[PDB]
């Protein structure tokens, strides 16, 4: 029977019948029900009956059982008495020659808190007085605690009865086994006795003893209790710089992560921050202590470098300790984060070395090409270490391998002004075997600014200006691009001012030069030839033209900001930008109250009536996410009843099967077909059972993307900026205004909130309010806000729409 | 109503008896609906109303069972009383209420009653500090022999240069503000 | 208390059986251990895993867990020790782990629950000690 | 006795130098255990040839693996065991970065912590030597004037400790610590260095702070304007009464026009005496 409420008919039948096995179940049958918690009362002269006197232990066991669990609330065949039928013909159980019996009987006795079973409980402690097991001398110390906790603090339970009444605590310190229920309030002769005892301990005892009385001047004396306090006190003698070399503390700390790949990884962070502590600049984070495995000696054998390398990966153990692992080779040894980070990205970026770290897939070989190149904006160090790998980038030859490496060096030339000139001549190298944008546009830039450095250029450019393969962006960047840097320091049968009309007509214009250009009609709408058309002031030559703006970097371009920098090493950082780190008539009256905070619905119950309309209940309902925090509890609504009755409410709780709507509020009559009467209080909204919930810019915009928004309402008194109505209004619909999605200036500045829930609907709810409110002379529509709403399916996205627009009740009966 | 007039007629809970109050202003019902309210922290708040209508009486009743000696120690020059302001300074004594206790000694004429709380305190050095510059350089001694000695040393503040004040001219004090309430 | 109850999971969606010390945990030790449990008390294949702000250990055995509960500990050593001595007792009473066999000997196991944690206390168990209580 | 356990060792002079089950290479001078060098793995001293210059080891391999022994921190520690620091100190600009700091550890544990003061190249270090010497102006050096004020601090104490008042207040002034500051400021009499350290103070809410600065030789320095920064505008208008100078009037007028925004009607204060409190002609001296 493992749940089954209605049994009780057959239990009775069950519980006598002649045969033991058959009394057995049943009463087995009984206790299962109830610690599910059903129905047991109807039983109970049939339960207690058979069993009581005996000695035979099976029943007796089974009905000592049920006395911890119900007692109390059963009483047919109980009733109330000093000796009730728990304990009566237990006190025979209590003193039978089978410690088994007068063990359990003890037990249970002594554990209810029972007033109605107080006395027999005290004297209940002989049964276990003596002491046969290790069970009955522990089962004694824990009954006389038990005794003293339940109403006995002072005289009735502390002194011997023979030998304990609260002493087996003293007793068990000395005696073979220990086990100490005198963790609280006890004997103190008792409390002194344990710390003797922890030199001439039983080790489950010593856990009893240890959680009373705790801290040792030794090293420890013995056994896994001491010894699992030991390291806590050992934290306590040296917090300095965390543990460091985490101490007794390393055999539960496995288990923490048994799935599998993150107990390495963070035994990897533990370790490397063991190594050393460095200066802690940018991911330079080592911690723990400074010297304890050092770093650096030059007749240190096999060294420490060899572990330092594992750190610098590629994936070269398994994901999740490869992403630990980058930023633990950075934290170790660098300047920062850049000198590992080059060395680690040297390795990682596209080469002609290795064909296991090159691939043609372009967009992972140009990113590979930035973050190389990223370390030389943030320190000069690298400059000279990049250009020389970059070339090597190049030297790869297939159409895009040259393409993607070109395309960073290019920006790399912005920030860094005549200064790269040497890597013009590789650069043109591969350039003419095409079949991408990518290639044309970044060497078109090398070759171009670079011109004074070389003379090449008519032919290099020639082959590819006369060959295909996409050109759209190639325009835009050629078109900047082509004359620059002297006037007249190349030829090869074209000169610099070759370059500057090859340079005019690829932008858009028309020229026989170079064999004539590829393309010439610009890549997306805005960017047309024009402005550098005009441009080219004095022709291809430092001074106010493309040349100042190629050997110039459009704003700062610092660090690893991501200012012509990309922020680390490519392949860690889509793990870091993963990680979102999201945190019968009725009359009712009826308004909402709160005094000393207790907040209630006040409802009045009227019969206007001179009907009878008795058998008046009155009941709140739990109807959803609603529930009554306590009904409103009078028997009320007679013939000509006036009455205030309060239902307390909540607003947070687990759907319900009876419906969803309002608030439904029950009162009951005298009616027979509709005994139960729904009938209505004021309002209380669809709206409360979405669960507010918060996003970050992140969480936001991932969700932006995982789901469309586009569904858009203007909501009028959206005048107010997004703290004022806006706010008040969306918590109520439970949204909150967390993060922005704006831009604002001087001609910009809408107000936007990146709104989220997740609603207890099935469904999130996100949206942003734009408040139009008029930074420029045109506006949208002065003083409104548009709210660009959704939900995971849209079906709140609605609720988000119309309440932000206003929201008010008040009564005043 | 802030002007009590709905206010005076419903004032049966305890929290709308305490609104009634700082609404006219007096709180001398404040302290018992505070009071009916079982809480330090409307004490306190009503305490510093209480200072806001000006009687300090009030305010130190209310303070000093919200125990904020430390306040009423430095309210106390403010006000004008010596008497009252002893009384918190032991009662600050033994929190150890650094200003709290230390503050009296200063407002009054001499400090004696630094340098005993102090001594408690075990801070030796800032006892004879306090002592020495008053002329009372007999306790200063105390504190020193007591404790570590040296007391030659001049610190960046003097450290026997008179300290003497006249503690507060004023015959009525500020807890005796005077008030006709409207 | 420290351990408010000892119980035997199916992860059908209730406890099979358990035990209640002293009167608290009724029906709420049914919800608890139905709603948990079923997720491997929301482990990972982790004998300690806490959810709901109650300390969940467990063993899973079949479709059923044998979980011990605690919101308050003593020391790291005792819960496991608990549940172990229990796991040396429960076979002996069901052949493993077995929703209608737990079921049969719903007195066997709760007698044993009582006996081993006494008012949430971690007493100790033993297969020979368990047999006096049933004779 | 040593402390790490001898797997196997070899004497080079009268030091030993052993393996240790930890992996470790300790030398064993004056019946102290330094780590001369971390084994990755395990490793056994197969014997030091002058020639290679090198001890070598060997693994489960009856191959060579060779360190040569770091002589330079060996005599460093020697020379300190034997009770010739200065001798340890002509080793030290062969002794790198944190190795000074820990040699001078070393020499420290030994004994002189002034010699060790010099060698350690860590600041910190130095800065622990000074206060355990006693050497206030050297650990304040250390510290340096502006910021490093957990290191002012620690002197601060270390200067209370010696009742060395003086360097203490500087300590604190440098530290800031506006709470202990003040009371080792405000036992002046004339409050000579205790306003500014209580500036703050006035208008943060610690206004406690800020009354004992400020009067403390029979002068209103900043007393009621303490009062008025905060908003605690009834004890400014008490406070001026007290001293009588009269400006009493003044004060009481811009707190009563308070009580009146601040929600008082029935003792709102815009009156002279009628509506609670009391302008200066209703006061007195």
């Amino acid at each position: 029977m493992d749940s089954e409420p209605p049994s009780e008919i057959s239990l009775k039948n069950d519980l006598e019948k002649g045969d033991v096995k058959s009394k057995t179940e049943a009463l087995k049958k009984v206790i299962i029900m109830i610690l599910n918690g059903e129905k047991l009362p109807g039983l109970l002269m049939t339960i207690i009956r058979f069993v009581l006197p005996l000695q035979d232990h099976t029943i007796k066991k089974l009905l000592l059982v049920f006395w911890e669990i119900v007692p109390k609330t059963t009483p047919d065949g109980r009733l109330l008495h000093e000796m009730i039928l728990v304990c009566d013909a237990y006190r025979k159980d209590l003193q039978h020659p089978n410690e088994f019996i007068r063990g359990s009987t003890l037990r249970f006795l002594c554990k209810l808190k029972e007033a109605e079973l107080l006395e027999p409980l005290m004297p209940a402690i002989r049964a276990c007085l003596e002491h046969r097991h290790s069970y009955v001398r522990r089962n004694a110390v824990l009954a006389i605690y038990t005794i003293y906790r339940n109403f006995e603090h002072l005289i009735p339970d502390a002194p011997e009865l023979i030998h304990d009444f609260l002493v087996n605590e003293k007793d068990a310190s000395c005696k073979r086994n220990a086990f100490m229920m005198l963790i609280h309030a006890d004997q103190d002769r008792a409390l002194d006795y344990l710390s003797t005892c922890i030199d001439q301990v039983q080790t489950f005892g010593d856990i009893l003893q240890l959680v009373i009385v705790e801290l040792i001047y030794k090293v420890c004396h013995a056994n896994p209790s001491e010894r699992a306090r030991f390291i806590r006190c050992i934290y306590n003698l040296l917090q300095s710089s965390s543990p460091a070399v985490k101490y007794e503390a390393a055999g539960t700390l496995v288990t923490l992560s048994s799935a599998p790949t993150a107990i390495k990884a963070a035994a990897q962070c533990y370790i490397d921050l063991i190594i050393k502590e460095s200066d802690n600049n940018v991911k330079l984070i080592v911690l723990d202590r400074l010297v304890e495995l050092k770093e650096h000696p030059a007749h240190e054998r096999v060294l420490q470098d060899l572990v330092m390398d594992i750190l610098r990966v590629l994936s070269t153990p398994d994901l999740e300790v490869r992403k630990k692992t980058l930023q633990l080779a950075l934290d170790l040894v660098s300047s920062r984060n850049v000198e590992e980070l080059v060395i680690v990205l040297k390795k990682e970026v596209i080469k002609t070395n290795n064909v296991s770290e090159h691939e043609d897939t372009d967009k992972y070989r140009q990113l590979l090409v930035r973050t190389l190149h990223s370390c030389s904006v943030r320190f000069p160090d690298m400059a000279a270490n990049v250009i020389p790998v970059l070339m090597e980038f190049l030297s790869d030859s297939n159409e895009a391998a040259a393409a993607d490496v070109l395309e960073f060096v290019r920006e790399a030339i912005q920030r860094f002004d005549n200064l790269r000139m040497l890597i013009v001549e590789k650069m043109l190298e591969v350039f003419h075997a095409i079949k991408s944008v990518k290639i044309y546009r970044g060497a078109l830039w090398i070759l171009g600014e670079y011109c004074s450095t070389k003379e090449d250029i008519q032919s290099v450019m020639t082959e590819v200006r006369r060959s295909l393969g996409e050109i759209p962006i190639v325009e835009s960047e050629i078109k900047k691009e082509a004359g620059e840097l002297k006037p007249e320091e190349e030829i090869t049968v074209g000169p610099v001012q070759k370059l500057v009309t090859e340079m005019g007509t690829y932008a858009t214009q028309s020229a026989l030069s170079s064999s004539r250009p590829t393309k010439k009609e610009e890549d997306r709408p805005p960017l047309r030839g024009f402005l550098l058309d005009g441009d080219f002031f004095v022709a291809a030559s430092l001074a106010t033209t493309l040349t100042k703006i190629a050997l110039r970097y459009v704003a700062l371009v610092q660090e690893k900001k991501k200012q012509n920098s990309f922020v680390a090493e490519a392949m860690l950082l889509m793990a870091t930008i993963l990680h979102l780190g999201k945190s019968d008539p009725v009359y009712a009256e009826a308004y909402v109250h709160v005094n000393q905070y207790d907040i209630v619905l006040d409802v009045l119950v009227v019969n206007q009536t001179s009907d009878t309309l008795q058998n008046c209940t009155l009941e709140l309902a739990t109807l959803g996410d609603l529930k009554l925090v306590e009904k409103p509890s009078p028997l009320t609504l007679a013939p000509h009843d006036f009455a205030n009755i309060k239902a307390n409410v909540k607003v947070a709780s687990t759907e319900n099967g009876i419906i969803f709507g309002n608030i439904v509020y029950d009162v009951s009559g005298a009616a027979s077909d509709r005994n139960c009467v729904v009938l209505s209080d004021i309002h209380i909204d669809i709206m409360d059972y979405i669960q507010p919930a918060t996003c970050t810019d992140a969480e936001f915009r991932q969700m932006w993307a995982e789901f469309e928004w586009e569904n858009k309402v203007t909501v009028n008194t959206n005048m107010t900026d997004l703290n004022d109505y806006l706010q008040h209004i969306l918590k109520s619909t439970n949204m909150k205004c967390l993060t922005p999605e704006k831009a604002l200036s001087g001609y910009c500045g809408f107000m936007a909130a990146n709104l989220y829930a997740r609603s207890i609907f099935g469904e999130d709810a996100l949206a942003n309010v734009s408040i139009e409110k008029p930074v420029h002379q045109g506006p949208d529509a002065a003083v409104t806000g548009h709210i660009r709403i959704r939900a995971k399916s849209q079906g709140m996205a609605l609720s988000l729409g119309d309440k932000i627009n206003l929201s008010q009740k008040k009564t005043s009966l | 109503k802030g002007y009590p007039e709905v206010a005076l007629h419903f004032v049966k809970d305890e929290k709308t008896r305490f609104s009634l109050a700082l609404e006219c202003g007096n709180i001398e019902i404040a302290l018992e609906a505070a009071k009916a309210l079982d809480d330090k922290n409307c004490w306190e708040k009503l305490g510093e109303v209480a200072l806001l209508q000006g009687n300090h009486q009030i305010v130190e009743m209310c303070y000093q069972r919200t125990k904020n000696f430390d306040k009423l120690s430095f309210l106390y020059l403010i006000t004008g009383n010596l008497e009252k302001l002893r009384k918190m300074m032991k009662i600050a004594e033994i929190r150890k209420d650094m200003s709290g206790h230390y503050q009296n000694a200063l407002y009054l004429g001499d400090v004696s009653e630094r340098v005993r709380i102090l001594k408690n305190c075990g801070q030796k050095s800032l006892a004879y500090l306090s002592a020495a510059t008053h002329g009372l350089d007999e306790e200063a001694e105390s504190l020193k022999e007591t404790f570590d000695p040296e007391k030659e040393t001049i610190p960046d503040i003097d450290p026997n240069a008179k300290l003497l004040q006249p503690p507060a001219p004023i015959m009525p004090l500020d807890t005796n503000w005077p008030l006709l309430t409207v | 208390m420290v351990l408010l109850a000892a119980a035997v999971c199916t992860k059908a969606g209730k406890a099979i059986v358990s035990r209640q010390f002293v009167e608290m945990t009724r029906t709420r030790i049914e919800g608890l251990l139905a709603a948990f449990p079923k997720l491997m008390n929301t482990g990972k294949q982790h004998t300690f895993v806490e959810t709901e702000s109650v300390r969940y250990v467990y063993q899973p055995m079949e479709k059923l867990y044998m979980v011990l509960i605690t919101t308050k500990n003593s020391n790291i050593l005792e819960d496991l020790e608990t549940l172990r001595l229990f796991s040396r007792v429960i076979p002996e009473y069901c052949r493993a782990l077995e929703e209608n066999e737990i079921s049969e000997h719903c007195f066997d196991l709760i007698f044993a629950f009582d006996e081993i944690v006494a008012l949430g206390y971690r007493e100790n168990v033993n297969l020979a000690q368990i047999r006096t209580f049933t004779e | 006795e040593i402390q790490e356990i001898v797997k196997t060792g070899l004497w080079v002079g009268d030091c030993f130098i052993y393996t240790s089950s930890v992996n470790r290479l300790n030398y064993y001078v004056g019946g102290e255990i330094v780590t001369i060098a971390h084994l990755d793995r395990t490793m056994y001293l197969l014997g030091y040839i002058p020639k290679d210059n090198r001890l070598y080891l060997g693994d489960k391999e009856l191959n060579i693996v060779s360190y040569s022994l770091l002589v330079s921190v060996l005599e460093y520690q020697t020379a300190v065991m034997r009770r010739d620091f200065s001798m340890a100190d002509k080793v030290l600009p062969t002794i790198p970065k944190e190795q000074r700091t820990r040699v001078a550890h070393f020499l420290e544990k030994q004994g002189f912590k002034q010699q060790a003061l010099t060698v350690s190249t860590d600041p910190e270090h130095r800065f622990e030597l000074a206060l355990q010497l006693g050497e206030l102006k050297i650990a304040y050096q250390l510290a340096v004037e502006a910021e490093s004020e957990q290191k002012w601090k620690q002197l601060a104490e270390l200067a209370i400790s010696k009742c060395q008042f003086s360097l203490a207040q500087e300590c604190l002034h440098h530290a800031q610590d506006y709470g202990g500051l003040l009371l080792l400021a405000t036992a002046s009499g004339n409050a000579s260095m205790v306003n500014k350290l209580a500036e703050g103070a006035e208008r943060d809410g610690k206004n406690n702070v800020a009354f004992m600065s400020y009067f403390l030789q029979g002068k209103l320095d900043a007393c009621l304007e303490l009062l008025i920064r905060t908003g605690r505008l009834p004890e400014a208008a008490f406070l001026a009464r007290t001293y009588l100078p009269s400006q009493v009037s003044r004060v009481v007028k811009l707190w009563r026009e308070n009580l009146s925004k601040v929600n008082q009607k029935a003792a709102e204060s815009l009156a002279d005496p009628t509506e609670y409190e009391n302008l200066f002609p209703g006061l007195k001296e």
